[PDB]
């Protein structure tokens, strides 16, 4: 009882906070490792993601060494807020909690020896640049990079407790992902330099993969339907001008909608992706066969069936699935 | 001079303990002046009130004898003198003023009444029934207590002017109107003991000009104008079929307004049901018309127009009367 | 007087630093939760919002007083000054205590050293949902209470009453869901280290379906009933024929459509997207089957045979997938 | 066309390598460097993604340096101490750097190799 | 080392709690008012945005000093010991006080004694507001604030220079999108309350809708809706199908035009003057085919009169109506044009 | 060793007055500011504003924190800056600004033995930007961002670029959205006032908006749209029924399109480019109707008291609306 109290008043007897362990003799070796209790929702809109870590970190100090009955020692977190610790920051970090409630989620650990382990529990929301040039057959490496913010790759250097692999461990039940699929991380460590000088960056990437069957039911069938709906009118008699005139604007109309629909289905940018592509030519398909149905009637003087549309009944289906085989052809390879 | 006063009070008071603790219950006496009452979030089931709170206990251990009758002070001393423990019980989100400085008020008399006042912004919780909607009346409500403290310790008690209101044109109600307000007091038994809860009511009626023009007149004129294909020759196939499918499409456009400003609950509310019975007259106007062309082409029955054209306006005269008896005046 | 003695002398020489009972058995922490309410269940984020009173009670002999009858509830800044549990919970996002009027906290002591500490908390909760039978889903969502850096010789968690130590479940009314059950779960996590306490609070929550009958289904089904009317039109009519499935095909492209923008962005395929796109298949084969008899008439076995066989397969096929649908998903 | 031409090189008993990319810009991409000894395999020696955080192999840790010019748009590599065994064809590469930046499958854009000899 | 010598003996004996003169005068207080960018207002959540460089000047004889030092600034740990005024304002929702990198506040102390206190706030302020003339509309924003817990025996507030130039804005701080500034009024009263009366000072900034978005979004797109549902009337009345189409589109195309008109405007439960303006369009689209249907009920042939038997007449239904619509038409616009403009 | 540096650093803030600044009777501090750019997100035409978060650096020179016998510089714990002097640095244009504090407040101070203080701060600041919108989507903004003392003049404090045009880096490597910068500009100058002149450091950017997706979804439907249109004067007018559905869907859809982008595109409440353009759009499916109008009147109701109308539009309709688009895009362009 009095003994852990008599260690504790007798740790912080000279310890000057300010300087880091071995200040001017060596360098700072801190190892990291990362339990992620759930990798949280990835936002396109935002280009950024959300995980909930558990972040621990070791290091030696000598000026912590105790001798006493315990061989480790348990740190109040008011007590390890009066210990140097590492500056460890997220570079791609936008906005990071560290929790608090109901009490500091905070540990710090003294071994006898001078080893010290800090473990906290983190919310870190973190950007993910994103090319959506191929939406929505893109995959993406949203990084998690972290290091020194003030200590030179000359002061601390970091790294990985075990092997790179098995230092990041993600929870079985982890993800919690609606449109992407986690295949997996690697792990590495780097060497940045700003300004300031040489830093030591570790650096953790989660694969997503994002999920196409939602936008084949929603968008892609429909506009295909579409398309084979207005190719339709081709084989109705070439006397039905209401009727034909009646479907290819209404088709066009039926395109339009779908058009805006799956438009606001896409994160705001202004670069073309490969859905916007696909209506597009799903958008030239419905018009031409309108402008195939008043070339027809142009020359509608009992009648025989239109050359152009005995033409055109061959001509628009190939063209589509000409093209429906290079766009699948051209994204599902990449 | 007061300077002394006030480190002779600070000196021996003990700030963990209530006035009179182990004696009497510490009466309080309470009074809000509303400043404005925000918005209503049907959506979040909320609402949000910014007033200012004042409470009004006595402390004898601040007794001071001096020819001041009354020390002003700012919240410099609100930390230094024994405070309730006042929360708001079905609030979600709450948050005192703090520009420039904390907008707080404290008095003490010489007989030892203290006087604390504080400006808040509250967003309290509203069980809204939206069954009658858009007639729909509420009494969303506003309760306070001690948090620690049960009745055997600290009583509330209304004053005299317990609720005041300036302007209420002033305030921030788009779709309701203040009509009403009361204030209860009651006796709330939890698992840590039994509070003393004082309640305040404001009275809200949602005022249905907007939802008259935007959905309700449109659908009667779309309903109308599909009971035009009754007075259109039956011969004439394309037109009373584009007519019936096309007012079918307006309708099924205008059901989309319906659910806008309110939240996904799974009862059919007053709009729900005028929407859809709308839906059904257009409905059933597109299957007379397919019934009476299968008949009297591809097969009384060819007079069915003309009792549609009787039937069908009766039938939602009818259902108007009905509907608007059950929810104007019933 | 005497009072404030005997809580001075109690916080004399106390150490916050060192649990009750540092060198001896774990020191028996029970909790209670009241829940004042549930809301803001997004299934986009995947987590609710609850606010809740959350109680802890444990013994600490340093703290016990003679001569003293009453429960002493103390000013909460006195939390500062004693031993706390590191109580969190495991899949919360973003939580605080309200803090109007003061902080929402309570330290409760009675003579035999019994503290009781509590804190109103509104807590988001992550809770991984699954969709894929939206909207009749039941989904199950928990709350974890653990110690942070104790282990089970050190401190041990139970749930104070038994199956009552939650309250208020009952009495919590959500717009979209029904609370069909909780349960509470009080385990052990066993590691290398050493096993560690957990409390578990689960809530089952069911979808109400009333919304979407009457949003999604009805008018769809309606919608798909009117592309039939087509059948029975004489296939003479082209400009009528043409015009309504045309017309029902955007009718359902625009019910598809909007409710795309108006429901919650779940970026994979639910039993909504299943039911919207057999419907939408259903008017395009409708459209095809006048698309195929105009052909078969005009173009080149008989042609009443198609419309008449359609009259009956159509209605036939949408009620069989009708049954299969509502037989698979319940 | 997108192309992404190598300079530098040769016979070398300090050299400078660069690496132009046309056709597309490389702003957020991540441009590496690959080494191919004959018949061996493919071996990776240096990237840097759009962090500026630079990665190197074990073999040339230290001894080669990569900077990128976002504004030419071009990636150059400084080889120091060069020894008999770093003979071999370099590539240059660039990618998003799907399932890992050190595996040569995870860059699709590569350019035509440069041949770097050298004698001692 | 006279500095730090004076600025030590500045709280010698300095009570914080207590404000100047008490008991013996009023405090007054001059305030001016730089704002650097008036900004965004949300219709939505009635509240304003603004910038502003908030300035106070006041006298507190107990910080008088001497020394070579004419002006001394104080540190913020310094300003934080020393008597400020609570001002607070009255429609304030939630403001920020900026502390980039540093707390943006600045205290100088004369000689003589008088303090000059400035800061840099964001105040979000109410700005109630009737709609019913949307989006032909003019609203006067007021900005109120005064002393929390001192009334107006105790501290008062004075504009430093003529209220008209005690507010001022800078040429370019306009970040309003949809309104314009036409100026501010300035000026100060006395308002009552259950604890005292108060002093406070009021600054309305004028401001005025543009409606050139409406017109080119809303108003000209249900003319020309209008315009094409009463162009039918010209079209022959044999052709049933086409009529009947233009009626039922056209009443569609008002249905949506009426939607995407009410998604912009905020949510209000009463009728603007844009929501009757719609109403009326709606209500002459819908009588063009309650007309057709009439002229329909009428007509014997169906065949219609070709270039060279008996053919249908032109309606005197449809003849009177291809005056009558448009002229109604052209009253009411002329009546509801008249009426809002003049406001 | 570690012992003499704890005393160096006791002996550095042993009568260190944080309330004076370097050479607080003599000549002005001169400040040297530089700024990494992380990166830029969230550019709002709502709001009139962005976000970017960035290193902020600070270099100046204080004679009091200069130490002798140690040849390394002292990177100290960042807590030692609430025991300096800091310029009272402040964002003119800020509007909401926070330093990051995970897991500890992002910010460094290290010392040299000549004095030289590095005082580096991890800032994510919200700035506004008055935007021209008159032009949009083909437009082009000039976002700044102001730098300036609050309570220092030049006669006590001044500021520059450190490494002159080089002192700003990180711009090339930002991706936003839907802007691209172009350039990037650093201004060093003085306010001149009648009280004193006041130091001031601009940061400012170019961002030309892309225009591959107002091109997809905006112009070229509504110009099929339009084309669709005119082909009502390829069909017979007797063909009442086929021309009238073909003209009042093309306004329908034109009036879908509009109101749909109105919806998706940011509330901008004054007329902009693409307003223009889908109101002339508009006009010309309306006016194309209106032809079918008057030729069934013509052909109909002045008949007994009309391919000539029809071969007109034929060809002006086309003209006309290709005039347009060449006055447009040359206004706009
Ligand atoms: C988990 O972690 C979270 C954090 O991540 C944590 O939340 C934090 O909780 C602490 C409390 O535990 C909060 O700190 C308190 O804040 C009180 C005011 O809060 C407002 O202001 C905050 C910023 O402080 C500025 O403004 C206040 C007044 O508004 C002012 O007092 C300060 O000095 C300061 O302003 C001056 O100085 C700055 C420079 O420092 C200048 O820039 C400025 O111009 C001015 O000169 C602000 O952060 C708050 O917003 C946050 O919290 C609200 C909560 O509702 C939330 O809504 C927001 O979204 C946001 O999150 C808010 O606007 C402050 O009064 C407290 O200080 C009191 O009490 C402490 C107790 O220890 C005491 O030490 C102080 O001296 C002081 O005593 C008071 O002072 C009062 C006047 O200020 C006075 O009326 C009282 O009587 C009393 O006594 C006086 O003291 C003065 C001064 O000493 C003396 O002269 C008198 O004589 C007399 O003695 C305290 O700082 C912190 O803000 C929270 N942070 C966040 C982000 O939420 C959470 O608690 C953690 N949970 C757990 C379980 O651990
Ligand atoms: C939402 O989803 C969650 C997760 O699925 C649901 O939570 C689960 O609820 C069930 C039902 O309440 C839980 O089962 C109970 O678990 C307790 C605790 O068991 C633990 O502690 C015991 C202490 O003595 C220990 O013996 C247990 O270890 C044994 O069992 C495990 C397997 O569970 C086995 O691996 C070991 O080798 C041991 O054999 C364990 O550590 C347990 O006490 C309960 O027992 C009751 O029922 C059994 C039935 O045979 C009976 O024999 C007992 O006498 C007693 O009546 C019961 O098994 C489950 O643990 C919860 N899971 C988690 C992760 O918390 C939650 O219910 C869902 N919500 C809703 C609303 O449904
Ligand atoms: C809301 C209005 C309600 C009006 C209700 C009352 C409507 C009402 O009275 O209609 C009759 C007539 C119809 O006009 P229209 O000229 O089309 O009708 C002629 C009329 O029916 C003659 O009687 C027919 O000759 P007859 O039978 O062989 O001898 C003639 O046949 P044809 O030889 O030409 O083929 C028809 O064409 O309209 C008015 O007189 C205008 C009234 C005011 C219209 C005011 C419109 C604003
Ligand atoms: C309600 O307030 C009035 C004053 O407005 C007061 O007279 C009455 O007693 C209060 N009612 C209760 C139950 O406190």
């Amino acid at each position: 009882t009095t003994v852990f109290t008599r260690i504790l008043d007798r740790l912080l007897d000279g310890y000057d906070n300010r300087l880091r362990p071995g200040l001017g003799e060596r360098v700072t070796e801190v190892k990291t490792d990362i339990f992620v209790t759930s990798f949280g929702p990835v936002s396109d809109h935002d280009m950024e993601y959300t995980i909930d870590v558990f972040f621990r970190q070791s290091w030696k100090d000598e000026r912590l060494k105790f001798k006493g009955p315990m061989t480790v020692l348990r740190l109040n977190n008011l007590m390890a807020s009066k210990i140097w610790t590492p500056d460890t920051f997220f570079h791609n970090g936008k906005k990071s909690v560290a929790h608090n409630m109901t009490m500091p989620n905070k540990l710090l650990r003294i071994t006898e020896d001078g080893t010290l382990l800090y473990t906290m529990r983190l919310t870190v929301r973190a950007e993910c640049p994103m090319h959506l040039e191929d939406f929505p057959m893109d995959a993406h490496a949203c990084p998690l990079k972290f290091g020194s913010y003030a200590y030179t790759r000359a002061e601390v250097v970091y790294e990985w407790t075990r092997e790179p692999a098995r230092s990041v461990v993600v929870a079985e039940d982890g993800s919690r992902l609606n449109q992407y699929d986690l295949l997996g991380q690697t792990v590495d460590s780097g060497i940045v330099q700003s300004s300031t000088g040489e830093y030591v960056v570790m650096t953790t990437h989660f694969h997503l993969k994002r999920k196409i069957g939602y936008f084949v039911i929603q968008t892609y069938l429909p506009c295909i339907m579409t398309v084979i709906l207005s190719q339709v009118s081709f084989w109705l008699n070439r006397e039905s001008v209401p009727a034909r005139t009646v479907f290819g604007v209404t088709t066009v109309l039926t395109m339009t909608t779908l058009s805006i629909s799956a438009r606001n289905s896409l994160p705001k940018v202004a670069y073309a992706t490969a859905m916007d592509w696909f209506i597009a030519v799903c958008y030239a398909f419905v018009f031409s066969a309108l402008i195939e149905f008043a070339t027809v009637n142009y020359f509608t003087k009992f009648n025989s069936v239109s050359k152009i549309d005995r033409l055109s009944r061959i001509a628009f289906p190939l063209l589509f699935g000409i093209f429906n085989l290079v766009y699948w052809a051209t994204y599902l390879n990449r | 001079d007061v300077t002394v006063i006030l480190n002779n009070l600070l000196e021996g008071y003990d700030n963990k303990l209530r006035p009179d603790i182990g004696v009497k219950p510490t009466l309080i006496h309470t009074d809000m002046y509303v400043n404005s009452i925000g918005p209503v979030n049907a959506i979040n089931m909320e609402y949000t009130i910014d007033i200012f709170f004042a409470q009004t206990w006595y402390d004898r251990r601040l007794k001071f004898n001096s020819t001041i009758k009354v020390l002003r002070l700012n919240s410099n001393m609100v930390g230094k003198i024994w405070i309730p423990d006042t929360f708001f019980r079905n609030s979600k989100k709450a948050d005192a003023h703090w520009i420039t400085t904390p907008n707080r008020m404290l008095r003490i008399w010489n007989d030892g009444r203290v006087l604390y006042t504080l400006r808040l912004t509250i967003d309290a919780e509203c069980q809204l029934q939206l069954h009658n909607f858009p007639m729909d009346e509420h009494s969303c409500p506003l309760e306070f207590s001690s948090y620690g403290y049960p009745r055997e310790e600290i009583v509330y008690q209304w004053k005299r002017s317990s609720v005041e209101v300036g302007d209420t044109r002033s305030w921030r109600l788009y779709q309701f109107s203040f009509v009403g307000l009361r204030n209860t007091t009651e006796v709330v038994k939890t698992t840590s003991g039994d509070y003393v809860v004082m309640s305040v009511y404001f009275d809200l009626s949602r005022r249905m000009g907007y939802f008259t023009i935007q959905t309700y007149i449109p659908c009667t004129l779309i309903v109308v104008l599909s009971w035009v294909s009754f007075w259109i020759n039956k011969d004439a196939v394309p037109a009373r079929t584009s007519l019936g499918i096309t007012t079918v499409l307006t309708m099924t456009t205008l059901s989309t307004i319906a659910r806008k400003s309110l939240p996904k609950v799974s009862y059919v509310t007053a709009m729900d049901l005028f929407v859809s019975v709308c839906f059904i007259f257009v409905f059933s106007a597109l299957v007379e018309y397919g019934t009476l062309h299968y008949f009297v082409s591809n097969r009384r029955i060819a007079k069915m127009d003309s009792y549609a054209r009787i039937f069908f306006p009766t039938a939602f005269c009818l259902f108007n009367l009905v509907y608007w008896v059950s929810y104007l005046y019933l | 007087s005497f009072v404030k003695e005997t809580v001075d002398k109690l916080l004399k020489g106390y150490d916050i630093r060192l649990r009750p009972d540092f060198g001896g058995p774990p020191v028996c922490v029970g909790m209670n939760i009241d829940i004042a309410s549930i809301d803001m269940v997004s299934e986009v984020n995947m987590d609710y919002t609850l606010t809740m009173y959350f109680q802890q009670y444990w013994r600490d002999k340093r703290l016990a007083y003679s001569g003293i009858p009453l429960n002493l509830t103390l000013d909460n800044r006195v939390a500062d000054q004693l031993w706390v549990p590191d109580t969190y919970f495991l899949n919360d996002k973003k939580s605080f205590v309200h803090g109007v009027t003061v902080k929402n906290r309570m330290i409760r002591l009675h003579p035999d050293g019994t503290v009781l500490y509590g804190l109103r908390i509104t807590t988001t909760a992550a809770c991984m949902m699954d969709l894929r039978r939206y909207p009749l889903d039941e989904q199950n969502c928990t709350l974890e209470i653990e110690s942070y850096g104790y282990t089970t010789d050190d401190i041990e968690f139970y749930w104070r009453g038994g199956d009552k130590a939650v309250t208020g479940v009952e009495r919590i009314e959500l717009p979209q869901f029904s609370i069909v059950e909780h349960r509470l779960v009080s385990r052990n996590v066993v590691f290398a280290t050493g096993a560690y306490p957990r409390l578990s609070l689960s809530f089952r929550l069911k979808r109400n379906i009333g919304y979407f009958i009457l949003q999604t289904y009805m008018p769809s089904i309606l919608i798909t009933i009117l592309s039939w009317v087509s059948f029975w039109i004489n296939y003479d009519a082209s400009a009528a024929r043409v015009a309504l499935g045309i017309t029902t095909v955007l009718t359902m492209t625009t019910i598809n459509t909007h409710l795309r923008e108006t429901l919650p962005k779940i970026p994979y395929v639910k039993a909504i997207d299943m039911y919207l796109m057999g419907c939408f298949v259903f008017v395009f084969l409708a459209l095809l089957e006048y698309a195929f008899v105009n052909y078969i008439f005009f173009g080149r076995t008989d042609v009443n045979a198609i419309d008449r066989w359609s009259r009956i397969v159509f209605p036939f096929t949408f009620s069989l997938f009708n049954l299969v649908y509502w037989l698979y998903y319940v | 066309q997108v192309q992404l031409q190598e300079s530098g090189g040769g016979l070398v008993q300090s050299l400078r390598v660069s690496c132009a990319a046309s056709g597309r810009t490389f702003t957020t991409y991540i441009m590496a460097w690959f080494r191919q000894a004959p018949g061996k395999e493919r071996e990776f020696l240096a990237a840097m993604d759009q962090g500026r955080i630079q990665y190197y192999g074990d073999s040339v840790r230290g001894r080669f340096t990569i900077s990128r010019d976002y504004a030419k748009n071009s990636v150059d590599l400084q080889l120091d101490g060069l020894r008999p065994e770093d003979t071999a064809v370099y590539y240059c590469a660039a990618g998003a750097g799907f399932w890992g930046l050190r595996t040569a499958s995870s860059y699709h854009y590569w350019g035509q190799g440069t041949q770097v000899t050298v004698s001692s």
